[PDB]
């Protein structure tokens, strides 16, 4: 299929290809920048508790104001490019909520570690 | 030798043949492993089986070991004239040398 | 992987004999070098083995007072193969010591089966006569 | 032992030392290069689901064409240096198969949780 | 509380705030250096099997030679700054023991899985 060949496919179809895109003085600056972008996303996954996973479920409920579409209307009727545009203004809210949910989980894990 | 083997075994071409190896429990087979060799007279031998289960490289699937405390066994499936030779069993451990048995002859009929 | 032994030799009783075992196609130091005797009146007998790496040797009780083993320093050919030779000396030969002598090398670099004589040389005859 | 002290040891014996090697203007270029080198392999582990592990079992079956060697022939009779040469032509093929298997696993675990 | 706000607090109190503190030409050197420090710490956590966690229990027993203090003397009576000075000469030894324990653990997990 190749890199980003899934971009025009439905979100459900695209989900099978995630590993394809997971891969990959001006020259020196470019090399540092490429590293920063890689790590930027990895830090977010670590913050969310999703590190090491391609697909990570969270405890944050879907908020219907972000989108009123049904799962079939999202997963089989849209591309990821279209989906990002539909919720482009809410992505920061979602990221913050995921972090807050992880913070509560870590507090609970701490108690469990002392108990057993 | 402390180990003993039957003087001979036989069977028809394509028949399975089994060769026993036995001795005192201290030699065969409590806490011991038995290896098997083909050893034609006047020629160097070839290792067939080690650790009573593993085939040496270059050894056909027709050869396989079996084990009991009283005796180790070698079984030859699909007997061929090519296998009509003398066989020996060897008791061994990781901390000791080989103890050879008396050997056996294999005859191929028809 | 191949082993090559010294050719057959005739000795008088009480004489010493030295038998070489040249090796090639594999790393000499990686595997144990075994020596095995075959005599018609005794069947196969273990003569013990010598490590080419540590120099450690294990002679069977029958041969501890009569057999000496030593090895040459290996000379590399490739990064994964080398050449070298093992030697064995037998003191005070008897008529009972006649028959074919074999050189053989260990099966594995590790595990419980590491020293088993997987590869054998053609073997050569020793003869004793008055 | 020491760094790479196990390199001449058998593949099985070498496994006890994995942590020894897991750790560890021109000066700036050296520093950036060391980072890129490190991240290259960590990126693969993250994709494979093997992140945080020194030894990681997968669901990919061994194809005998890659090697017909028995486990004793590999683990007790080889160095890792020799092994890498034997499968040097198949290494990238194996890597892709691991990635495909992980993505299917991530999808299947998601579906299990959707049902439950 | 904010970044490093727990520094004067006891170690036990500080352990609550770890979530907060886990976060957060010359510019090029600054960017490279920031990356090296992030990865240095993550490399150790990955080797230890502690990746993705703020608090990670190990199988390494405490040596009374490292400290003869009771848990109460440590957790309720010390700052982390004081504690680091007490074990400054033993920290590298402890790290190596953690790494060896992780490698033995994964080897045992592998051998267990071979039975399935
Ligand atoms: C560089 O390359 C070389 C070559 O590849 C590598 O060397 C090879 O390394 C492997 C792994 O260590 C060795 O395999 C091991 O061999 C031993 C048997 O050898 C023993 O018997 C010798 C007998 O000789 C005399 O001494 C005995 C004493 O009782 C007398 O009875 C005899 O009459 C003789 O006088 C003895 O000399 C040996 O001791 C000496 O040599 C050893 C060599 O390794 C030294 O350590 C000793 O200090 C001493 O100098 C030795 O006793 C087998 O026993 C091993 O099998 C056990 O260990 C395996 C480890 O993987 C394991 O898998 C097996 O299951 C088995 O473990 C069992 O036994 C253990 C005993 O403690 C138990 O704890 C365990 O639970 C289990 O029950 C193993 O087969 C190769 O022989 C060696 N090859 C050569 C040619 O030397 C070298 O390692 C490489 N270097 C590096 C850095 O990689
Ligand atoms: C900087 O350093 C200082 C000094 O180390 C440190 O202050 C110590 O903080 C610890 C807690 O971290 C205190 O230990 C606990 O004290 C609990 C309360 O007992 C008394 O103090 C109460 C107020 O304490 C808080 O607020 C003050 C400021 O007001 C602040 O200094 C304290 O640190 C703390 O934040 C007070 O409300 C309480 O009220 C009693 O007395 C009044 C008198 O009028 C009376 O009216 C009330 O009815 C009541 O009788 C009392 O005065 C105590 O409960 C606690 O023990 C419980 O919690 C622990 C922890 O969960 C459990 O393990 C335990 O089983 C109990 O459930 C514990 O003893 C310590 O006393 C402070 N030391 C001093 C000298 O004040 C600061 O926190 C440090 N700052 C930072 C940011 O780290
Ligand atoms: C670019 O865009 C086009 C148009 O969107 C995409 O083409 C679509 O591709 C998808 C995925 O392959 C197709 O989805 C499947 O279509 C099948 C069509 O039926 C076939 O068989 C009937 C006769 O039985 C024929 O008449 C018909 O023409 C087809 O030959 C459905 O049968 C499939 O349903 C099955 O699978 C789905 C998904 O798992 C299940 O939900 C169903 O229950 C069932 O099991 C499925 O619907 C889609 O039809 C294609 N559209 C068109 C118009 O052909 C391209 O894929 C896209 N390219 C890329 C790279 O993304
Ligand atoms: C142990 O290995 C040797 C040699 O195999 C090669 O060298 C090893 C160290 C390792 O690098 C392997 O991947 C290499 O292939 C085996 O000896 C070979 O046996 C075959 C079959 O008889 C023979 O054709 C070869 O010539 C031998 N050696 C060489 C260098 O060709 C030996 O059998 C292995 N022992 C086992 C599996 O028990
Ligand atoms: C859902 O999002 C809207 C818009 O941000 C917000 O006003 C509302 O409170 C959210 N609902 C919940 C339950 O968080
Ligand atoms: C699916 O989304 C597209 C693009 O917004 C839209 O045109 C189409 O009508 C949608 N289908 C349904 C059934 O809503
Ligand atoms: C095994 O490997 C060979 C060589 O790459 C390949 O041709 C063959 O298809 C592979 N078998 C399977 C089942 O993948
Ligand atoms: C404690 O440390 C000393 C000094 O390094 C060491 O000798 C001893 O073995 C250690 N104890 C344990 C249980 O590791």
């Amino acid at each position: 299929l190749g890199f980003l060949g899934a971009a025009g496919s439905t979100m459900g179809a695209a989900s099978i290809t995630l590993t394809v895109q997971a891969r990959q003085i001006k020259q020196l600056q470019a090399r540092v920048l490429a590293v920063e972008h890689y790590l930027r996303d990895q830090q977010l996954l670590g913050i969310w508790g999703c590190s090491g996973k391609l697909i990570c479920c969270t405890n944050v409920p879907w908020n219907s104001s972000w989108s009123n579409k049904s799962l079939d209307e999202i997963w089989n009727n849209m591309t990821w490019l279209q989906w990002d545009k539909e919720i482009n203004n809410y992505t920061q809210l979602i990221y913050r909520l995921i972090e807050e949910s992880q913070n509560q989980q870590e507090k609970n894990e701490k108690e469990l570690l002392e108990l057993d | 030798s402390v180990l003993t083997q039957s003087a001979s075994v036989s069977g028809s071409l394509g028949q399975s043949v089994t060769i026993s190896c036995t001795g005192p429990n201290s030699v065969c087979c409590s806490h011991k492993s038995i290896s098997w060799y083909q050893w034609p007279p006047g020629r160097a031998p070839t290792l067939i089986i080690y650790e009573d289960n593993e085939r040496a490289p270059g050894i056909s699937p027709r050869f396989s070991g079996y084990k009991s405390y009283w005796s180790a066994y070698l079984t030859i499936s699909d007997l061929r004239p090519e296998d009509e030779t003398t066989y020996y069993c060897c008791s061994y451990t990781h901390n000791s040398g080989c103890v050879f048995g008396t050997g056996t002859k294999v005859s191929v009929l028809g | 992987g191949q082993l090559v032994q010294s050719g057959a030799e005739l000795k008088k009783p009480g004489a010493s004999v030295k038998i070489s075992c040249k090796t090639s196609g594999y790393r000499f130091n990686f595997y144990h070098i075994n020596w095995i005797r075959q005599t018609a009146g005794r069947g196969p007998e273990w003569m013990g083995w010598i490590s080419p790496y540590s120099g450690d040797k294990n002679l069977a009780p029958a041969f501890q007072d009569r057999v000496i083993m030593t090895t040459d320093t290996e000379v590399p050919v490739t990064s994964f193969t080398s050449t070298g030779a093992a030697y064995m000396e037998i003191r005070n030969l008897k008529f009972d010591d006649t028959g074919t002598y074999f050189c053989a090398k260990g099966l594995l670099r590790d595990g419980s089966s590491t020293w088993l004589p997987y590869l054998w040389g053609q073997g050569t005859l020793l003869t004793v006569s008055s």
